[PDB]
């Protein structure tokens, strides 16, 4: 019981207990159990994912046991899905594994509805046909799909979720919601209420800010100067030349503390989304909370989001800091209640129970009010569609003969070649020579079929033939790590997922995200 | 002069600087916009890792130029 | 050893290509040579370490050594996949080789239950490439100097065959980096030493007088209250892994917090603060180790062009990576071909050097020691120090130098500034 918390400590410090819960309740579906799939799954079993299921029809080959850390020589000839399941199973006894000795295609035929069991579906090393088909089925089924592929020194990764909202965005670095520019009553009263180093830097800036406001009525914009001059105003207040570290600290925070209140552009857009504007019994929890946030802004929020209620640390008297800290804490608590009301009303006008949304959810939302984020991925169909193909992005990126998107195009060509030739370029050594041409033909065919006026160095046509469609472990491993975390993001809904196709080049040790 | 600095998540914000400003200040601009303590900022322009005591001019920065915030990690 | 096994590798050693490193010669004999003769040393065995071992093993390496002074702990099991609960208590390097040598048929991993400082040049010269998955800055700095001291300059001209490629990986939460160092050519660990963020240090003034955060309460019960009242017997040190010690600190912290009525003291935070814990997960380590491994392969096979010394990665917001060629400081106290020729005072007293070395952000040495000529000035490293560990005559005795420093394990080398 408590033994788990010891085993998962290092990660609990990242997504906390609730994240861990989400994870231990999920069920993942890995399509092919190659190195890529095996590595991705490895990074999910270790963390303690609830349960997984491997769907592989293929038999473990010689080269399969050669690049997979979860298939031994002893399992060559057996089912690749079952073989891997056993070895992966060993990593964590708290994870329950399962397998299906059939192909994706087979399942998509005899039973499409099968994938509705899964929280997420990770597919690896699939051919165009199977992807487009699976992508389609799952898109309609509302199932998150992540297509992963290792080809030579290239890592491919495309995520497909119609809409993924996230509250606990977890931003590295944000501005403090101190709001000196638009103080609230309680805050103002606190400042009026006023061991020289024992005084919080905020109260310091507030005092001199008030003074400056009298002798001006000005807020102190004029970056380069006014702020710089505001500093000198603070300096002329240091105890006869005693020291004052916090004073000098306040002077440094002046670069921040001035304007720290304004609704984030990204949130404005959430507010303006049809999903937020037009609510219905259909509307999911996230959007109802977003509306409540918007309503708040309009009414008691008076133009801004609920007060965060958290302040940075600051050299100051033990009791003074704690008092200051409560002013925000208490205010925040209030704004939260206000937002809460708007929720209940909204729920009622929809017919849902006022308690359809926990207080926990409410409190968390209000803390992250300024960091909400929504991601929406284009369907795989829209990308492959002749009219919808986002050529603006492709052509634009291709302005660099070596932009990672070269690799994307090459992958499409390789796919064309495969659809065409029924096999991949240069798999056998002697085929290389010949295929280099046949491949460029497909490349050009592909580029024309979509009207993509782009120049692709012939070098890349060579390289991919050299690759012989190999699945190098170190490459598969890289992808395995990145993919797993995106999957964990989907499950926990705790961070921000990349938007659409991610491309990694082991050659240059570089990568980029494309589309959207 | 209008330069761009890419965050450690590749955000990329735009900043106004005159070739006379110190690297030190370029960081203040970044903080001012992103809330990233200058203490933990490490800027990189074409290989050189900008010393916050020199000037933007010192590193041949010009309008369109792009700076990158970077880091090195301890764990393993 | 069996049909098909190395197919995923052969293609890169048997075929030529557009991006192949110049010295590359496509060969059918290459693979076997790699397997039989290329000696690679992995430093560290816990996340990056485990991951590294697997990557190299499945890439065509057999002659692999691993150093690691640690013992398996329950809290390694969420990412260090070569250890099981049954192995808890055992030596990491041991279990790691044990596992790998079994999982990957003919691997020949040799474990070394030691700390990098136990060895000397003789030992490190043995390897063709060294990959790190260390967990401290000091260690990276130490091994960095060691690989540099192996350099051999034939009359100012560096002999290339004395260069031992050093690939370093780092991790911290969802962030990580990888770099490729060619001592005596590429920027060294020292050259980029300032890329490491500052460590959040609490001024004791607030720790002892004005606590505000739970961390302050805990830092107190650990830094002051424990010593001041030998909790588990006199002389007995605080063991951050001792559940009972943490329990005592957690307790005394709840009390201190309650005094200044600060909320937020949790058992988990107590461990974090006491152990200066870094959040970690399997995913990030997998990514960095994979990059580093790929780079080791390139270096050993010339199948491609080696990364240009630096890559940063971040998972929090989508997927971001910045790759860049870090400039090699020409005055690197470490990789500088010649002595560090720089005077920091006309000629007054001593302290005004010990501090320059200790605080200069580009040196950041720890309890250094200066040697003149052939006497020792200050040392810090017991009584031997004392005598001299407690000046203008000598602050004149050298006159215009080659004063000679050595920092406590910061470097294996003896840094010679003038």
């Amino acid at each position: 019981k408590l033994l788990k918390e010891q085993k998962y400590d290092r990660q609990l410090r990242l997504w906390g207990d609730h994240g861990q819960e989400a994870l231990e309740s999920a069920h993942v579906c890995l399509i092919n159990a190659t190195a890529t799939g095996t590595e991705i799954l490895k990074n999910l079993v270790l963390p303690g994912i609830g349960s997984f299921t491997i769907i592989d029809g293929n038999q473990v080959s010689g080269e399969d046991a050669g690049n997979n850390f979860f298939l031994q020589r002893s399992s060559i000839g057996k089912n690749r899905a079952e073989a891997a399941m056993e070895f992966l199973q060993e990593l964590n006894s708290d994870v329950s594994g399962s397998f299906v000795e059939e192909s994706p295609e087979n399942l998509l035929d005899n039973d499409p509805s099968f994938f509705c069991r899964f929280t997420v579906v990770v597919a690896t090393q699939l051919p165009e046909s199977t992807s487009l088909r699976l992508a389609d089925v799952l898109w309609n089924s509302q199932i998150p799909l992540l297509i992963c592929r290792t080809y030579g020194l290239v890592g491919y990764m495309r995520i497909i979720i119609k809409e993924h909202p996230v509250i606990e965005s977890h931003p590295d670095n944000a501005l403090e919601d101190l709001r000196l520019d638009k103080p609230f009553p309680e805050l103002r009263e606190h400042f009026q209420s006023y061991d020289h180093s024992h005084t919080p830097w905020i109260v310091i800036i507030a005092k001199y800010l008030a003074q400056w406001y009298s002798e001006t009525n000005g807020r102190i914009p004029k970056t380069y100067k006014e702020k710089e001059d505001f500093r000198d105003l603070i300096r002329q207040g240091i105890l006869k030349p005693e020291d004052e570290e916090n004073f000098e600290e306040a002077i440094k925070n002046v670069n921040t503390a001035l304007n720290t209140t304004q609704i984030p552009s990204s949130i404005e857009d959430i507010f303006n989304d049809d999903r937020c504007i037009n609510i219905t019994k259909q509307t999911p929890s996230f959007w109802i909370l977003a509306r409540a946030l918007k309503e708040f802004v309009a009414k008691e929020g008076q133009g801004n989001l609920p007060v965060r209620g958290t302040i940075p640390d600051m050299i100051a008297d033990s009791g003074k800091y704690i008092k200051l800290q409560n002013v925000y804490r208490e205010k925040a608590k209030k704004d939260a209640a206000a937002v809460g009301n708007h929720v209940a009303k909204l729920l009622q006008s929809i017919g849902q129970a006022p308690e359809s949304i926990s207080e926990k959810e409410l409190k968390l939302l209000c803390s992250n009010s300024a960091f909400l984020r929504v991601v929406r991925c284009r369907s795989l169909a829209e990308e492959y569609g002749l009219d919808t193909i986002n050529k603006d992005e492709i052509i634009s990126s291709m302005d660099n003969p070596d932009n990672e998107i070269v690799l994307y195009l090459m992958l499409r060509a390789v796919d064309r070649f495969h659809k065409q030739q029924g096999r991949y370029p240069g798999v056998s050594n002697y085929q290389v020579e010949e295929d280099i041409g046949k491949l460029k033909s497909c490349l050009t065919g592909f580029l024309q079929e979509y009207g993509l006026s782009v120049m692709v160095k012939d070098d890349y046509v060579h390289e991919f033939c050299r690759y012989g469609a190999a699945e190098p472990h170190t490459i598969a491993a890289f992808l395995g790590g990145a993919a797993a975390q995106e999957v964990i993001k989907i499950i926990t809904k705790q961070f921000v997922i990349f938007n659409n196709t991610y491309i990694y080049s082991g050659m240059s040790q570089t990568s980029a995200t494309f589309q959207l | 002069m209008l330069i761009k600095v890419k965050t450690l998540t590749g955000k990329e914000i735009e900043i106004d600087i005159e070739p006379t400003d110190k690297v030190e200040r370029i960081k203040e601009r970044v903080e001012e916009k992103e809330g990233i303590p200058p203490q933990q900022q490490r800027l990189i322009y074409s290989g050189k890792q900008m010393n916050d005591e020199k000037t933007a001019a010192d590193y041949k920065i010009l309008g369109g130029s792009v700076l990158h915030l970077v880091l090195a990690l301890r764990g393993g | 050893d069996w049909e098909g096994r190395w197919n995923h590798v052969k293609k890169f050693l048997e075929r030529s290509g557009p991006f192949t490193h110049p010295d590359f010669e496509p060969s059918t004999e290459s693979l076997q040579f790699l397997l039989d003769t290329c000696k690679v040393l992995v430093i560290g065995a816990g996340g990056l370490g485990c991951e590294l071992l697997k990557n190299l093993a499945l890439s065509g390496f057999r002659q692999i050594h691993v150093i690691d002074m640690d013992t398996i702990d329950v809290s390694n099991l969420n990412r260090q996949f070569l250890f099981r609960p049954k192995d808890i208590g055992r030596p990491k390097a041991e279990v790691a080789a044990e596992f790998l040598n079994d999982r990957v048929p003919n691997c020949n991993v040799v474990p070394h239950f030691n700390k990098i400082q136990d060895f000397n040049d003789t030992f490190y010269r043995q390897f063709h490439i060294i990959v790190c998955g260390l967990d401290s800055i000091i260690a990276r700095r130490w091994i960095n100097g060691m690989l540099i001291s192996l350099l051999n300059y034939e009359d100012g001209v560096l002999d290339p065959s004395s260069i031992v490629p050093l690939i370093d990986g780092g991790t911290e939460g969802f962030k990580g980096n990888a770099r490729v160092i060619l001592p005596g050519m590429t920027a060294c660990i020292e050259c980029t030493l300032e890329l490491y963020p500052p460590q959040v240090n609490f001024p004791m003034a607030t720790i002892a007088s004005m606590p505000r955060l739970p961390e302050h309460c805990i830092e107190y019960v650990r830094m002051l209250q424990w010593p001041k009242e030998q909790p588990f017997g006199e002389g007995v040190p605080l063991d951050g892994d001792d559940p009972e010690h943490i329990q005592w600190i957690f307790q005394k912290s709840l009390e201190r917090a309650s005094q200044y009525n600060i909320r937020g003291v949790t058992y988990r935070l107590t461990q974090g603060v006491v152990k200066r814990i870094i959040p970690a997960v399997a995913s990030t380590n997998a990514v960095i180790a994979a990059v580093c491994a790929t780079e080791v392969f390139k270096i050993a096979t010339s199948a491609y062009i080696p990364l240009n010394n630096y890559l940063v990665f971040n998972d929090v917001d989508g997927l971001y990576t910045y790759t860049f060629e870090a400039e090699r400081k020409e005055n690197c106290p470490a990789c500088s071909q010649l002595p560090q020729n720089i005077q920091f005072s006309p000629s007054a007293k001593l302290q005004e050097v010990l501090d320059y070395l200790t605080n200069s952000a580009s040196l950041q040495m720890k309890s250094p020691a200066i040697t003149a000529t052939n006497r020792t000035l200050y040392l810090q490293s017991v009584t031997s120090i004392e005598e001299r560990t407690r000046k203008e005559l000598g602050l004149v005795d050298g006159q215009e130098a080659v004063a000679d420093v050595t920092t406590p394990q910061t470097v294996l080398f003896k840094l010679h500034f003038t």
